[PDB]
RNA sequence: CGAUGUCGGCUCAUCACAUCCUGGGGCUGAAGUAGGUCCCAAGGGUAUGGCUGUUCGCCAUUUAAAGUGGUACGCGAGCUG
RNA sequence: AGCCAGGAUGUUGGCUUAGAAGCAGCCAUCAUUUAAAGAAAGCGUAAUAGCUCACUGGUCGAGUCGGCCUGCGCGGAAGA
């Protein structure tokens, strides 16, 4: 029920500008989500986006369970760049490697619905290829 | 054709009386009599009605399908009947019933007073909603259409008499 | 607007336009716009159809014009009597007999060629049809 | 699908029923994508992708396929009862997993016949190798 | 702006008729340029068609003048600029033989 | 209503109907697509 | 393999060929070799369906005329100028 | 061609509908007001002046509107000239 | 054809933008769980959010679909 994922990098407490009214459409407050978010980000490093499920239940007591950091920012850390690629196929921005890709896919295995991590490594391979990153 | 294939079952306590092209169906709700086109052959088979073309009639099957649908609606009407639910939208709009006359306040300078036919009975659970019940599907649809024609739902706010099931597409005044 | 660069004579007899055409097979492209009807296409009409089909195919593939307007058509100016010599050449036409392949096209899919030829045929005075290369 | 692809699919199910002895049944009248994804993840984390949820239980598709072996499954065709084969191991534990699947928010449409692989009854057999 | 060729023709009788067939025939052509305000009336020929052609040329020519008085008023404005330059409060001041500042 | 000699389906939801010997296009989605041959 | 049933034309010429094409047939001729040419009439629809295939003009064809198989190849086809129709076909004995 | 008198005005019209107004209606880039466009519709109605011989046109001021055409560009054995 | 469900993961693809998250535009237009799902066909927003669609499976249970050639009709079609 209204389980919607719209947040930013954890480094910003009370991320009012980027998200704003969407996080406060219903009778939900702005403070409860931020306090839960920081409560979780105590246990991880700061600065990364973190997706969370949000059941806005009637008694004003929401159930939230979080996921892994986005593979987008994770492959951004892997490429050590900020901008991925524009007009990708004409000009190659950077080059990326299968084994470290497998290192990427092994750690996020628990959250992703994949048993053979080779499939998810092909998935992240295609993701990087579109991202402008030929492996 | 394919509609005419399916026989119309007559439940318990539904007196069917075929006479040439005139069929009188009678149920707990009421009685409905309807004459069919000459091109239709209708026969009652011990619990059911079946329809087909008469030989020498070009549009036999289409007429038969129409007859099958009409008689099936007659069956449904005499057993449980049909109901249409209108519900007014807009400030100041309301409806009331006085026996068999719906009094409508739809933003007019005069009272709108819709008389009903014999078979249709109306009621208003609220001021906004009009639920009307009847045996004949065509008559109830026609009365609902008349009421909705009193004030057709506008496109800019959906204001007007609307069918509850109806979705009123809303337009925006672009500035 | 096609027009002969030079002509050996400046004016031409009315003539007649009986008979079936000669360029009947698709010869250069893969698809063709064939004339079912009979008549004369002006240079303006040929240009208009060519523009429509070129724009429809997005300047992709290749298009042949298999008819060329080489018959000059004269008109007398408004408010002039019936004698006093032949009128001035105003435009050029190609006589079209039933069966004439008017335009050909390839390098495009068959459906795109059909769509382009439909838009082009809307600009022509004669009735047309869609044809394809036939082996033999 | 033209007849050839249907023939490969029927050969596939015949091969799978030949290869694997045990199986389970499921009917998704109010089978949610969540429970379906969980039954897929169950098969995946236990073993390879061979395990499927294939809904090929027609009166002329699975009923045509079964006369090879497990002819007793021919009667099951009516009323949309699906299958989930299980190749390796003697009497794997995924029979009861559908019992929990029906327990947790399903209208009870599968009715858990169990197809009597050991020629048992329809009622659950909680006894399995451990 | 080059106002579009949207001429509109109205063909009527001619002024200063001189004759029965003239009194009765409608041969003068009054042309009007829409979104301009230019209305001419050509009747300097025996027939409608010559007047209509002359009217096309004359609409062209009257827009050509409208252009000419427009550009000529711009000419006049540009010279008048040469007489309205106050040789005082400078917007900007440059010094020396090499314009050394701003 | 568009009254035309050439009435066509303008989208998916346009439907050709012959009513009282007149070809008409009735569109549930778009009232602008309502057409009547004439 | 394409097998084309044919009849020997009773009469020949312009009017006769018009009459065949009106009666949903069309003329054709088998020539080639030392045998004299054979003028045949063919059912138009059958042969139109056959020649829709591209191999109609490549493979060897069998014309059955008077209960006699003749091996040919389609040498040339006369098409109606603006209709999907066949006017005449040349077969060369194969 | 042993004569079918022209323009305009006046008087008196009559018909058509491709409708200016009034009437009905669809769509609208139709909130309302006011519009735009199309469809139906010919019952009735549908300016006075200044200038010019004018028709027209421009202008002034009206009007619900100041329709478009046919009628020997209706109408001189009806008038004017 | 109607009827029941899914229509997801990478991903909210990166930019330039004021913001762009399928739907402002440019390009790539791929890969994964695969009965099936387009870096998105349409609708929806400030951007989201959100509703259909593609496809797919389920029920029903005999025809169905659109191209071609053709006969005869229909609209297009207003005047004193
Ligand atoms: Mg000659
Ligand atoms: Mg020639
Ligand atoms: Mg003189
Ligand atoms: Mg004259
Ligand atoms: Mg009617
Ligand atoms: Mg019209
Ligand atoms: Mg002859
Ligand atoms: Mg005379
Ligand atoms: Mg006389
Ligand atoms: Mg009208
Ligand atoms: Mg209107
Ligand atoms: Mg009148
Ligand atoms: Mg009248
Ligand atoms: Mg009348
Ligand atoms: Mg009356
Ligand atoms: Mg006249
Ligand atoms: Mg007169
Ligand atoms: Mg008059
Ligand atoms: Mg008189
Ligand atoms: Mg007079
Ligand atoms: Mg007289
Ligand atoms: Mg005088
Ligand atoms: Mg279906
Ligand atoms: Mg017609
Ligand atoms: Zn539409």
């Amino acid at each position: 029920q209204a389980y919607v994922k719209l947040q930013v990098a954890a480094g910003m407490a009370n991320p009012s500008p980027p998200v704003g009214p969407a996080l406060g459409q219903q009778g939900v407050n702005i403070m409860e989500f931020c306090k839960a978010f920081n409560a979780k980000t105590d246990s991880i490093e700061k600065g990364l986006p973190i997706p969370v499920v949000i059941t806005v239940y009637a008694d004003r007591s929401f159930t939230f369970v979080t996921k892994t950091p986005p593979a987008a920012v994770l492959l951004k850390k892997a490429a050590g760049i900020k901008s991925g690629s524009g007009k990708p196929n004409k000009d190659k921005v950077g080059k990326i490697s299968r084994a470290q890709l497998q290192e990427i896919a092994q750690t996020k295995a628990a959250d992703m619905t994949g048993a053979d991590i080779e499939a998810m490594t092909r998935s992240i391979e295609g993701t990087a290829r579109s991202m402008g990153l030929v492996v | 054709s394919r509609v005419a294939k399916a026989p119309v079952v007559v439940p318990a306590g539904v007196d069917v009386k075929i006479n040439g092209q005139v069929i009188t169906i009678k149920g707990k709700n009421g009685e409905l009599t309807r004459t069919l086109n000459d091109a239709v052959e209708v026969k009652h088979a011990d619990n059911t009605l079946t329809f087909g073309p008469r030989d020498g009639y070009a549009d036999g099957w289409a007429q038969a399908g129409t007859a099958r649908a009409l008689l099936n609606s007659m069956v449904i009407g005499v057993t449980e009947g049909f109901t249409k639910k209108l519900q007014l939208v807009g400030v100041g709009y309301r409806a009331a019933v006085k026996g068999n006359v719906i009094n409508l306040s739809l933003g007019f300078s005069h009272p709108v007073d819709h008389q009903l036919p014999a078979g249709i009975t109306a009621e208003c659970p609220t001021q906004t909603e009009i639920v009307l019940k009847g045996a004949d599907k065509q008559v109830i649809g026609q009365v609902a259409a008349d009421l909705r024609a009193y004030r057709r739902p506008e496109p800019y706010k959906g204001k007007g008499v609307r069918y509850a099931d109806e979705v009123v597409r809303t337009k925006e005044a672009k500035k | 607007m096609l027009q002969p660069k030079r002509t050996k004579f400046r004016k031409m007899h009315k003539g007649r336009n009986r008979g079936l055409a000669q360029g009947t097979d698709v010869s250069f492209g893969s698809f063709g716009l064939k004339a079912v009807g009979r008549g004369r296409l002006t240079a303006r009409q040929i240009e208009a159809a060519r523009r429509a089909m070129t724009r429809a195919v997005k300047r992709q593939g290749k298009i042949w014009i298999r008819v060329f307007p080489d018959k000059p058509i004269t008109e007398k100016p408004l408010a002039v009597r019936m004698g006093k010599g032949k009128g001035n050449v105003e435009y050029w036409v190609a006589l079209i007999q039933p069966g004439k392949v008017l335009y050909e096209m390839d390098g495009v899919p068959e459906e795109l060629a059909r769509e382009a030829f439909k838009l082009a045929a809307a600009k022509l005075p004669i009735k047309t049809t869609f044809v394809t290369k036939t082996v033999m | 699908a033209l007849n050839l692809q249907d023939k490969q699919a029927i050969v596939a199910e015949v091969s799978e029923v030949a290869k694997g002895a045990l199986s389970a049944v499921v009917a998704d009248s109010r089978g949610v994508t969540v429970d379906k994804m969980t039954e897929l993840r169950k098969a995946g984390r236990e073993a390879g992708v061979y395990m499927r949820v294939v809904r090929n239980t027609l009166l002329r598709r699975a009923v045509e396929g079964t006369p090879f072996e497990c002819l007793k499954d021919a009667f099951v065709g009516p009323t949309l009862i699906a299958y989930s084969m299980e190749h390796p191991g003697a009497a794997a534990r995924l029979f009861k997993e559908f019992a929990k699947a029906n327990a947790k928010f399903e209208v009870k449409a599968a009715a858990f016949e169990g197809e009597l692989i050991p020629a048992s009854q329809i009622d659950r057999l909680a006894t399995l190798p451990t | 702006q080059e106002q579009s060729d949207a001429i509109r023709y109205e063909t009527l009788r001619s002024s200063g008729p001189g004759g029965q067939h003239v009194n009765k025939t409608d041969s003068a052509v009054r042309a009007t340029h829409l979104a301009s305000g230019i209305s001419v009336k050509v009747q300097s020929e025996r027939s409608q068609h010559a007047n209509k052609r002359l009217a096309r040329l004359l609409i062209a020519w009257k827009l050509e003048q409208q252009q000419q008085e427009n550009s000529a008023a711009l000419k006049s404005q540009r010279r008048m600029f040469h007489h309205q330059i106050e040789r005082g409060n400078p917007r900007r001041t440059f010094t020396g033989m090499a314009f050394i500042e701003g | 209503m568009k009254v035309r000699a050439s009435v066509k389906k303008l989208c998916r939801n346009c439907k050709i109907v012959k009513r009282d010997g007149v070809i008409r296009v009735i569109c549930s989605a778009e009232p602008k697509h309502k057409q009547r041959q004439g | 393999m394409f097998t084309i049933n044919a009849e020997v034309r009773k009469e020949q010429g312009k009017g006769a060929s018009r009459r065949l094409r009106a009666a949903n047939k069309f003329p054709a001729i088998i020539y080639g070799g030392k045998e004299a040419p054979l003028a045949i009439e063919l059912d138009h629809d059958k042969v139109m369906n056959m020649q829709a295939k591209a191999e109609f003009y490549s493979e060897v064809l069998t014309i059955v005329v008077d209960g006699k198989e003749i091996k040919v190849k389609a040498q040339d086809v006369q098409r109606h100028p603006y209709k999907p129709k066949l006017q005449h076909i040349d077969f060369v004995r194969a």
